[PDB]
């Protein structure tokens, strides 16, 4: 949200990561960043508060820093145990609102990065017979299980019309994610082609189809 | 040391909801508490804050006059009653304690209750063909549009067909309704002289369809 953090930091067993959290004056600048931990399927529980102290029972390997309008989480000797989602904290006096960073995806490597396969479909003739289109876009077998899909009409970004799954562990330990663009018949075969945009570990893997 | 939060569950778009969060601790009434919420696949957005006895309430301007934060201290609970609901309300909602040392720090949350606000009722989904374009190989597959509620069961070629098969998780869509899709890769060579037939069963709704998926 207002907090800025990577999407997705990984390492192997026993290595380190960090995590940046980037702000403005009015949050970071002027109060202190606190880290949560989410591992998967559970409430967010306080790791690091006042920007370096440690609650209880979290090891040194967890550490905190802050310079100016960003924070840092460290963590070394990376366990299974520690992949989860991060998130940075504090107080915006801008807004007088309690903000956060958008998550860091902590993988904990146990296979090669592998980038995703995209494949995209347009509407059918079938949907469009029924006054409806939707494109479908297709996203497997990729590793770490941390994406994000960006839309295109041309060049202009669409951001209306958009449903996206969170990534879900496949048969092979590997990802796999979908998004659908829902359009009017007419947006379709005003453009010259539409595009998805599948981003993993600051790569960007394109397709594109056309109504021609 | 506990939160619980209780009250979660279905609510239809511009209805209304009382959550409720029951405090373990004695020290309850001496400390600022939270709400926060999580919509599915997506980041931490903190909501409300109250003081130790109510003198003092923030909220964010998302919830802001929609939203109301109370508490009970003789019961050792907090509320947040939410009015005029949205399908952007849709997510698990936390409640939290608020301290302060040097700053500010939420270091006691509750397990989280989730709250879907959705009209969605029992739907069969429509079937399109997903035809293969114009590595030597070509993606065909089956899109499964708008059902309620889950599961569906998408084969190929009633179950002869495996290897190149990837039936995809459904998409939960802001109007609570699903979407799914099932991919087959095939040779090109094969589409002239192969028949592909995806096989969706929706129970629920007592939807069977077998659609052809051929070419162009
Ligand atoms: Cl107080
Ligand atoms: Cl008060
Ligand atoms: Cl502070």
């Amino acid at each position: 949200s207002v907090l800025t953090q990577p999407p997705s930091v990984s390492a192997a067993p026993g290595q380190k990561v960090a995590v940046s959290c980037s702000g403005s004056s009015s949050n970071i600048g002027s109060h202190y960043v606190s880290w949560y931990q989410q591992l998967p399927g559970t409430a967010p529980k306080l790791l690091i508060y006042d920007n370096s102290e440690r609650t209880s029972g979290i090891p040194d390997r967890f550490s905190g820093s802050k310079s100016g309008t960003s924070a840092t989480l460290g963590i070394t000797g990376l366990q299974t145990g520690d992949e989860a989602d991060y998130y940075c904290g504090t107080w915006d006096e801008l807004t007088s609102n309690l903000v956060f960073g958008g998550g860091t995806r902590l993988t904990v490597l146990g296979q090669p990065k592998a980038a995703p396969s995209v494949t995209l479909f347009p509407p059918s003739s079938e949907e469009l017979q029924a006054n409806k289109a939707t494109l479908v876009c297709l996203i497997s077998d990729f590793y770490p299980g941390a994406v994000t899909v960006a839309w295109k009409a041309d060049s202009s970004p669409v951001k209306a019309g958009v449903e996206t799954t969170t990534p879900s562990k496949q048969s092979n330990n590997k990802y796999a994610a979908s998004s659908y663009l829902s359009l009017t018949p007419e947006q379709w075969k005003s453009h010259r082609s539409y595009s998805c945009q599948v981003t993993h570990e600051g790569s960007t893997v394109e397709k594109t189809v056309a109504p021609t | 040391v506990q939160l619980l939060e209780s009250g979660g569950g279905l609510v239809r778009p511009g209805g209304s909801l009382r959550l409720s969060c029951a405090a373990s601790e004695f020290t309850f009434r001496y400390d600022y508490h939270v709400w926060v919420r999580q919509a599915p696949g997506k980041g931490l957005e903190w909501v409300s804050a109250i003081s130790g006895s109510g003198g003092s309430t923030y909220y964010a301007d998302s919830v802001k006059s929609r939203f109301t934060i109370s508490r009970d201290n003789s019961k050792n609970t907090l509320y947040l009653q939410m009015n005029s609901l949205r399908a952007e309300d849709t997510a698990v909602y936390y409640c939290a304690r608020l301290r302060a040392d040097l700053g500010l720090y939420m270091d006691l949350w509750g397990r989280g209750t989730l709250v879907t606000v959705s009209s969605a009722s029992t739907k069969g989904p429509s079937v399109f063909p997903l035809a293969p374009s114009s590595g030597g190989t070509a993606a065909l597959g089956c899109l499964v549009k708008d059902y309620f509620p889950e599961p569906v069961t998408v084969s190929w070629n009633s179950g002869a067909l495996t290897s190149g098969v990837h039936t995809f998780p459904a998409v939960l869509q802001s109007s609570g309704l699903y979407s799914l899709s099932s991919v087959v890769t095939v040779p090109s060579s094969s589409l002239g002289t192969q028949t592909y037939i995806c096989n969706v069963n929706h129970k629920p709704s007592n939807t069977k369809v077998d659609k052809r998926v051929e070419p162009k």
